[PDB]
């Protein structure tokens, strides 16, 4: 073998990918093969967790984490949170399994039997990091793709069976949209939401009709951006304000995950609508108030509230900090100005009542999906931070010139004037 | 165009409209698509506003400016402004999208259709229209065919008026109105002596026999400019070039503009207030508004204070791009003001 | 030598005192904020609302602290996680009395410090040098925002977050032991590893350099990566803490055959967590 | 040359003509195939006690108007006459399957009988084509005219079906008494496919006859092509479309709120669309919704394909747009 050895490439075994970086034929073998090992492992655990599913006990308690994302969805669900048959469950993780086999089969041929640099076999497939308008076209086809997925999870909740609204009558029930959101000023209003307490960036969505409205417009968006990128070429600012390389590519393909992954947190600890409690258990807010409401039910039934700082009835305790929390149990006994306490004297319907003890029992010996989900997504955000650093760092630098060590002869602090 | 001195100058994509100047094929595609947008426009804005119109709300407190529009010309509107039959509304609407893609059409075959210029063109019958920045004699005959159009217009008004009728604020429903013709009266509301004044016309008879009298002027003077030549003095006055033209031409709307604005804000027969709302009142404070003279509250503002306001701004930046562009064509570039706070004089022809 | 180009040849000057270039250009204006709050917050500044309970804390040096006992007490419990800005309050005494300056300083900081990171790499490319300084600087950083953001976002509220004193840090020190074991957690363990580990290998390194000076390459290496490593797996572990993802636990492990229960010393330690955690939690 | 994914237009060469007709057999026996498949299914789900506009039924409501199991009104009795209807499509469909194998590699590579031989330069040609594809499109119209005169449709205001005047003069001006989009007579419906039935055959026969006019040969300034031709077609198609998605949206005789639901109201948001004024189960819409909706956007997009060709047919180029944006930066 020839190019697999230290000495022709300079990249010690540890650094081996590293030698792919002007291989373009094995570089796309090996994003195919990964590819083909993440649809592998979607469709290997809904296997497993389908195996071990107990119709009984919840999803929480029973501790499945990609079974509630389908459940979000609707997939073999019902009124209430409830499991009619755990069929399209078996059906999804089959079809992820065959289609990662097929994925693993086109990265091993690409890999090993294939052209080693499609430049060599043709111009369309063959392409060098620094051609800019060709990386523009690709991530335009890329951009398109997304949209047409976006899209179809639009479609979806609008024509085939559609979400799991925790915010129907009585407690959850699978619903079609009908009234997609599209008026841009609640657009506008979800963007330049303030991220922190007040109120929550686009944590804070919580009705599914701004869910499928967000991702119609996304959606277009997409596809016209990529419309865009294939069509017309870099400006020339633009072509002088980045790094043309490999790895700068990938530096800011890190820093997108990171932010991407840090949002994803915040989605799955402070939402409670796209994913609902029925599935992953309530939230931390959630739990709290539920605690409170079941002690007063209790205290009640035996014979506490208290003003916000802007006034209205909240409870009491800890559970101050969660004042402003609004969930599908605790929505029907709300008022102008905070939960009454004559409504919550009459007006706690049975599954309410049931509901709150239910989330009192597992307050996030037991850990919550949503715990799993966040401690897990916030160490790959932050390590993918790191990694965008050092990526970017590197590209900067090779860029340059300074990226394998300082020159003995010509360096440059050495000419410049002392500051003292 | 302008062109000071230097000819064959170059223009970015931003001023990129300066370049077919020359090109009288391109130049009709252009203003072709123009009036292609514009009623476009009328006959879209009128379906997207039938779509959200509500029978329990006042027609004025919903953003409308076409079914205020439609109901004053006659249009299925019952006594008392009633919107009886929405309908006609969509006809009309109909109507208009469908001239729209008639002249996008037509936009397009000129755009594409033969030479740049329309001299070129073997069309030996298209040579007809091809005409220049300098001869007054073509431009003289355009002009006329256009007034030819628009005194056939207002004619069409006259008519309408009479045999279908339109809507009288002060009679209470739709009326045929008898066409005056008083040219005394006419003139009076020309001078606006204290009985008449032109901005508080009061009965639509004497609306109706001025534009009688506005169609007979306009085929007249059509009829006199097809077969004039424009007279030696007007060639000493008015400069020979498009962006004077353009000049004389913006001015002229600018005015019409403001005036419009200021009809809509005052007259309630004209403008009739169940379809409008309630007149409004001109301030000014820096700039000059129209107070809506009405509790904004639960209301917003009624369409007649859109129409006015839009329409003084729409005015006012016309008068000001009539004095860029007849700025321009006199003579004057504007880089020398760059030379401001120096010591050389600003100032050329 | 247009206004704009001779404007960023200025920033981006390696002739400056300090270096300030665009990261710096944020950088200074908020670590300014935060130190000369944090200056006035520190010496006088009124009791605290900690609990939300209309019942105050004092931390200030005129109110009668000491720097051993004296502290910037967190923003109230009552706010949450709701950003407190100082024209977004009722009253300045009563934005006091919430707790605000603590907002201020930690947000301004925490700002800085990420900008002083990109100011590090900023500066390394701009003297030609290969750009990790910042990736080595990013541990204690992600330890900062651990216990001052991450923390009481999962917590729900900043009440929970680390006081800006000597003796508050102990405090939270002991809460959070009390709350979450973090003594028996992995990763506090490999953090406790890195900090003695890496002083040993200073120590070591330094006097074999300094006895001997009267791949050697990786042996820098290895002494830039140990702490660091262990210093970004133990953020990481406070952080997932921050989720109620808590330690081990092995209380209750060891029961005698008929049903009864031997002690071990994990059952000690637990007990001293229950007396640390009933001292805590005022009612319930 | 063309690539392989724009393949279509190598069959726009005259060098394999006969293999380009070929395809167009394929399509109308996929048409027709698709006819059949659809009501299979639809008979495979159709319930005879729910209202028929709720299930996806789009082809058994048109069977339904066309008599085809109908009585006293919201009547179904016997789900066979659909079945004999799509096997009668899908039967055809091997035919005309065949058809197209013939003429795609067992016949002549290039036309050049050569009677039906033509070029896209030949305007007597393409006279005698039109006229004789208008005698057949008129012949069917005659055709729905004899099975109103003997069977008899269904009618609304009547309950029943039943059998059956040219005031189309006035029809055509669009009188208030008229506005066709609102018909409400059989007689009507019936005199009208009479009258266009004799004019389209009419029409046949003087293309046949008649050569194209110079007169006519003015205006039309570029469609001797292939891409002219195709662009015309297509407008053509855009506009029949627009008219039927009204017709849908709006009339009640042809089709009755019984199998389609009751009338649509047009609304318009950035874009217009036809909602269903009728108190269905949220996710569900009315067969005539659907109908009305798919066939006016397929038709908006036969607009702007109808564009995109027509432009192409004159002297334009669109593969020269990137290049007018990269000289003005
Ligand atoms: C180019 C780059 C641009 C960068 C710009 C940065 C601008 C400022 C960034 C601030 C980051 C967040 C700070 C914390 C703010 C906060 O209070 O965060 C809270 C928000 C969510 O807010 C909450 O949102 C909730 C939404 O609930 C509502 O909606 C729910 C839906 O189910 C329920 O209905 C619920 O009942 C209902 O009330 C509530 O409204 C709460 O009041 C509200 O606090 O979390 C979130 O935004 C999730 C994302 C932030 C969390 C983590 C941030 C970490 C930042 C990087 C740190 C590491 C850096 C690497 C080095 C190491
Ligand atoms: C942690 C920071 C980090 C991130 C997140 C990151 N990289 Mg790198 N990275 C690359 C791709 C890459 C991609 C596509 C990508 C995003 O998907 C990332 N990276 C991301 C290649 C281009 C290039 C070559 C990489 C290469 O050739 O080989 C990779 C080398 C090794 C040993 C992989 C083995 C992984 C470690 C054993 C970690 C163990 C984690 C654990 C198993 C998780 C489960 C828990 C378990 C306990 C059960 C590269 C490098 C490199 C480094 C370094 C230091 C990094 N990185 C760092 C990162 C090179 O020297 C090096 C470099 O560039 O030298 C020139
Ligand atoms: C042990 C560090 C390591 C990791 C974990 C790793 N590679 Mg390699 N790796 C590949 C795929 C791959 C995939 C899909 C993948 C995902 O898990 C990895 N790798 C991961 C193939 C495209 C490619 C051929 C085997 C490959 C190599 C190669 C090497 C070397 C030394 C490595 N690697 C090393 C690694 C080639 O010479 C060699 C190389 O780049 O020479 C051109
Ligand atoms: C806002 C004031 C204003 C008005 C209302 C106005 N113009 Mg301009 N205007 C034109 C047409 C025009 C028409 C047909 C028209 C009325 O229908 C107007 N304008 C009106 C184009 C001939 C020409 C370029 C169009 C263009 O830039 O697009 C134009 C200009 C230009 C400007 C500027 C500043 C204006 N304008 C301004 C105006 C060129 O530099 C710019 C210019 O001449 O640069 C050399
Ligand atoms: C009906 C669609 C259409 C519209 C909107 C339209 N034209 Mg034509 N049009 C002309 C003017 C015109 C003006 C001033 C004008 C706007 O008022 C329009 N058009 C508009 C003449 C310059 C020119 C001479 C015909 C003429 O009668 O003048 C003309 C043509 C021509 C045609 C055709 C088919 C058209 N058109 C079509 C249109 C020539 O071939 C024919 C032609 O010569 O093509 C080169
Ligand atoms: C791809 C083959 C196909 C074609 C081209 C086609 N349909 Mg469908 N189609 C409909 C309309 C339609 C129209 C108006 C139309 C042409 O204008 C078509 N279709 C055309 C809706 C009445 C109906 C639901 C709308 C829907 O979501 O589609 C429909 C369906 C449905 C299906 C399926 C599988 C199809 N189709 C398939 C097709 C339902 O499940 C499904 C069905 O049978 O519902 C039980
Ligand atoms: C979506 C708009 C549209 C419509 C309505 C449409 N086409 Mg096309 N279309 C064709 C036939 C056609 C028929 C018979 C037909 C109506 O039945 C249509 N089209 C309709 C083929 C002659 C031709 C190749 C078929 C093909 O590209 O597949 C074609 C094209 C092409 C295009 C494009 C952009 C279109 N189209 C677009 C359309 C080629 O690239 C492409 C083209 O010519 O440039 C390479
Ligand atoms: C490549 C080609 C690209 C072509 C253009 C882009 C196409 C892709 C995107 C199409 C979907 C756009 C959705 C917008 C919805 C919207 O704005 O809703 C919001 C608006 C307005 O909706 C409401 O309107 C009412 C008006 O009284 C209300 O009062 C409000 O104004 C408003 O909320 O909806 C509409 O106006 C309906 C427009 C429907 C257009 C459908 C076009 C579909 C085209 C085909 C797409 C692919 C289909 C594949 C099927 C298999
Ligand atoms: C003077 C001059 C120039 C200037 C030339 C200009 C610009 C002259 C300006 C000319 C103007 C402003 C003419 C305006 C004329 C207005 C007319 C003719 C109004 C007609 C309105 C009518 C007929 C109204 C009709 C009804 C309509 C309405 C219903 C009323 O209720 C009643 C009723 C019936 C009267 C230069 C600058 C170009 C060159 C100089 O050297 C010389
Ligand atoms: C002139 C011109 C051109 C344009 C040429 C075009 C495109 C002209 C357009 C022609 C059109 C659109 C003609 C449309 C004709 C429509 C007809 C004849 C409709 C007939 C409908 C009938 C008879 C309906 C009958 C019933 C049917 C139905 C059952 C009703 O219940 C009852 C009843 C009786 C109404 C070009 C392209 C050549 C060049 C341009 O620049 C200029
Ligand atoms: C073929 C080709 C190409 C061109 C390809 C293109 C541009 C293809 C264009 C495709 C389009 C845009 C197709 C459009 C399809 C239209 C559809 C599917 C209509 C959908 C309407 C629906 C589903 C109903 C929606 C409702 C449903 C319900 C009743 C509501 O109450 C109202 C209402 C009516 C909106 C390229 C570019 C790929 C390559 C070229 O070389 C050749
Ligand atoms: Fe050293």
């Amino acid at each position: 073998a020839a190019g697999y050895d230290r000495a022709t490439t300079g990249y010690g075994w540890w650094a081996g990918n590293a030698r792919l970086t002007d291989l373009s034929g094995q570089l796309t073998g090996a994003h195919i093969a990964h590819a083909g090992m993440i649809t592998f492992w979607a469709g290997a655990m809904t296997l497993f967790e389908v195996s071990h599913f107990i119709p009984e006990k919840p999803m929480y308690e029973q501790g499945s984490i990609l079974l509630a994302h389908l459940a979000a969805e609707g997939f073999g669900v019902g009124p209430g949170g409830e499991v009619i048959s755990t069929y399209p469950y078996f059906v999804i993780g089959a079809i992820h399994l065959i289609a990662s086999a097929v994925l693993g089969f086109g990265g091993l041929y690409h890999t090993f039997r294939g052209p080693a640099k499609f430049e060599d076999y043709s111009d369309w497939w063959g392409y060098d990091w620094e051609d800019k308008e060709k990386m523009m076209q690709i991530l335009g086809i890329h951009l398109i793709f997304l949209g047409i997925g976006a899209l179809a999870f639009a479609a979806k909740a609008m024509f085939f069976g559609g979400l799991y609204d925790p915010w129907a009558p009585g407690g959850g029930n699978v619903r079609l949209i009908t009234n997609p959101t599209w008026n841009l000023g609640t657009f506008l209003g979800y963007i330049t939401r303030s991220p922190w307490g007040e109120g929550g960036w686009i944590v804070s969505v919580n009705n599914l009709e701004d869910v499928v409205g967000g991702h119609l417009l996304v959606g277009v968006h997409y596809i016209f951006g990529g419309v865009f990128h294939i069509l017309v070429k870099p400006w020339g600012w633009v072509r002088r304000a980045y790094v043309w390389s490999g790895e700068a590519y990938l530096s800011y393909s890190l820093g997108a995950l990171y932010m991407c992954g840090m949002i994803a947190v915040g989605y799955v600890w402070f939402n409670n609508t796209v994913y609902p409690s029925e599935f992953y258990g309530p939230t931390a807010a959630e739990a709290s108030q539920a605690q409170a409401m079941t002690f007063l039910i209790r205290d009640q039934r035996l014979g506490y509230l208290m003003r916000s700082p802007s006034g209205e009835i909240i409870f009491g305790g800890e559970t101050m900090r969660f004042w402003d929390f609004r969930g599908p149990w605790l929505e029907p006994l709300r008022g102008p100005n905070g939960l009454d306490l004559n409504k919550l004297r009459n007006d706690i319907q049975p599954w309410q009542a049931r509901r709150a003890a239910e989330y009192m029992t597992h307050a996030p010996n037991y850990v919550s999906p949503r715990s799993w989900l966040s401690t897990s997504h916030f160490c790959l955000a932050f390590f993918f931070f790191v990694g965008h650093i050092w990526h970017s760092g590197r590209a900067r630098a090779a860029a340059a010139g300074f990226e394998k060590g300082i020159e003995r002869k010509t360096e440059y602090a050495l000419s410049l004037p002392d500051i003292d | 165009m302008q062109t000071y001195g230097n000819q064959n100058v170059e223009y970015g994509w931003w001023s990129g409209n300066s370049r077919f100047t020359d090109f009288s094929a391109q130049f009709l595609a252009a203003h072709i698509g123009q009036i292609a947008s514009m009623t476009f426009f009328a006959g879209s804005i009128t379906l997207f506003e039938l779509s959200r119109y509500n029978p329990d709300i006042p027609l004025y407190a919903q953003g409308f400016v076409c079914l205020p529009q439609l109901s004053r010309v006659g249009f299925g509107v019952g006594a008392g402004g009633a919107v009886v039959d929405t309908y006609p509304f969509f006809a009309v609407g109909m109507i208009h999208l469908f001239a729209a893609a008639v002249f996008g059409s037509g936009a397009i075959f000129h755009i594409l259709t033969g030479p740049k210029v329309l001299a070129d063109s073997d069309s030996a019958a298209s040579q007809r229209f091809h005409f220049e920045w300098d001869d007054f004699e073509t431009q003289g005959r355009i002009l006329g065919h256009h007034l030819l159009f628009l005194g056939s217009g207002a004619l069409l008004f006259v008519v309408w008026a009479a045999t279908h009728g339109i809507y009288d604020p002060n009679v209470g429903e739709v009326r045929a109105v008898s066409p005056g013709f008083d040219i005394v009266r006419i003139f009076k509301y020309g001078w606006a002596t204290p009985g008449f004044n032109p901005f508080f016309v009061d009965n639509l008879e004497d609306v109706m026999g001025g534009h009688l009298f506005i169609a007979l002027i306009d085929i007249a003077g059509g009829i006199y400019h097809i077969l004039v030549k424009p007279w030696p003095y007007t060639e000493r006055i008015f400069t020979k070039s498009g962006e004077a033209l353009l000049g004389y031409a913006l001015g002229g709307l600018g005015l019409m503009g403001l005036v419009a604005a200021y009809f809509c804000s005052v007259n309630d027969v004209v403008f009739p207030v169940e379809f409008f709302g309630p007149v409004l009142q001109p301030n000014l404070g820096f700039l000059p508004n129209f107070a809506d003279t009405l509790d904004v509250s639960a209301s917003g503002h009624t369409s007649r204070f859109w129409i006015a306001n839009f329409h003084y701004f729409w005015g006012f930046y016309c008068i000001q791009g009539h004095l860029f562009h007849a700025l321009r064509a006199s003579g004057f570039d504007f880089r020398v003001l760059t030379k401001f706070f120096t010591t050389e004089t600003v100032e050329l022809g | 030598a247009s206004a704009w180009e001779r404007f960023c040849s200025f920033i981006t000057s390696t002739n400056n005192r300090l270096y300030i270039g665009w990261f710096g250009v944020l950088m200074i204006p908020t670590l300014l904020t935060a130190v000369t709050c944090f200056v006035i917050a520190f010496i006088g500044a009124p009791p605290v609302d900690i609990d939300g309970i209309r019942e105050p804390v004092a931390g200030s040096l005129l109110y009668g602290n000491n720097i051993i006992t004296g502290a910037v007490v967190p923003s109230s419990n009552a706010i949450g996680l709701h950003l407190y800005p100082i024209w977004e309050a009722a009253s300045l005494d009563e934005w006091l009395y919430n707790g605000g300056p603590y907002q201020l300083i930690i947000f301004h900081y925490m700002i800085g410090c990420i900008c002083y990171l990109g100011r590090q790499w900023e500066y390394s490319y701009r003297l030609g040098m290969r750009p990790w300084i910042c990736v080595a600087y990013s541990a204690p950083l992600a330890a900062t925002y651990s216990v001052f953001l991450i923390y009481p976002l999962g917590q729900g509220s900043f009440s929970d977050g680390m006081p800006l004193g000597i003796s508050g840090t102990f405090n939270f020190m002991f809460v959070f032991q009390a709350e979450h074991n973090i003594l028996m957690h992995p990763f506090h363990m490999f953090g406790v590893a890195g900090v003695l580990g890496g002083s040993l290998f200073a120590a070591m390194h330094g006097s074999l350099v300094s006895s001997t000076l009267v791949n050697s390459r990786s042996l820098h290496f290895f002494l830039g990566a140990w702490p660091v490593v262990c210093i970004w797996l133990t953020a990481m572990g406070i952080s997932t803490m921050a989720f109620n993802l808590n330690g081990f636990n092995f209380n209750h492990s060891i029961v005698d055959s008929q049903g009864n229960v031997v002690n071990t010393w994990a059952d000690v330690l637990n007990r001293a967590n229950l007396g640390f955690e009933v001292m805590h939690e005022r009612n319930a | 040359e063309y690539p392989w994914y724009s393949g279509n237009s190598r069959l726009e060469d005259p060098a394999v003509q006969g293999k380009w007709l070929a395809a167009h057999i394929a399509q109308i026996a996929l048409i027709v195939f698709w006819v059949g498949l659809n009501t299979f299914s639809e008979n495979q789900a159709f319930d005879t006690s729910l209202p028929m506009f709720d299930q996806g039924l789009v082809l058994i409501p048109h069977l339904a108007a066309l008599g085809f199991g109908v009585g006293s009104g919201g009547v179904v009795t016997n789900t066979f006459v659909f079945t004999q209807i799509g096997a009668i499509h899908m039967v055809s469909s091997f035919v005309l399957f065949g058809g197209a194998y013939f003429h795609a590699k067992i016949g002549p590579s290039v036309l050049a009988t050569d009677q039906f031989a033509f070029s896209w330069d030949d305007p007597k040609k393409l006279g005698y084509i039109l006229g004789h594809h208008l005698v057949l499109i008129g012949t069917g119209a005659l055709l729905f005219v004899l099975w109103i005169k003997f069977h008899g449709i269904y009618d609304p205001t009547i309950g029943e079906v039943r059998t059956v005047g040219d005031v189309v003069l006035k029809y055509g001006w669009f009188t208030p008494g008229y506005n066709c989009f609102f018909v409400d007579n059989l007689e009507d419906l019936a005199s009208g496919h009479l009258f266009i039935g004799l004019v389209d055959i009419a029409g046949g026969i003087f293309h046949i006859n008649v050569a194209p006019l110079p007169w006519s040969k003015v205006v039309n300034k570029y469609t001797y092509s292939p891409d002219g031709l195709l662009g015309t077609a297509i407008g053509g198609l855009a506009l029949m479309g627009f008219i039927s998605a009204y017709f849908c949206a709006v009339n009640t005789l042809v089709y009755p709120v019984e199998f389609f639901g009751p009338a649509l109201e047009v609304k318009f948001g950035i874009a217009p669309y036809f909602k269903d004024t009728a108190d269905l189960a949220d996710g569900f819409y009315t067969s005539r919704a659907w109908l009305a909706n798919i066939t006016y956007y397929l038709a908006f997009y036969m607009l702007q394909g109808h564009l995109y060709h027509t432009l192409k047919a004159m002297g334009f180029k669109f593969e020269d747009i990137p290049a007018v944006i990269a000289r003005d930066t």
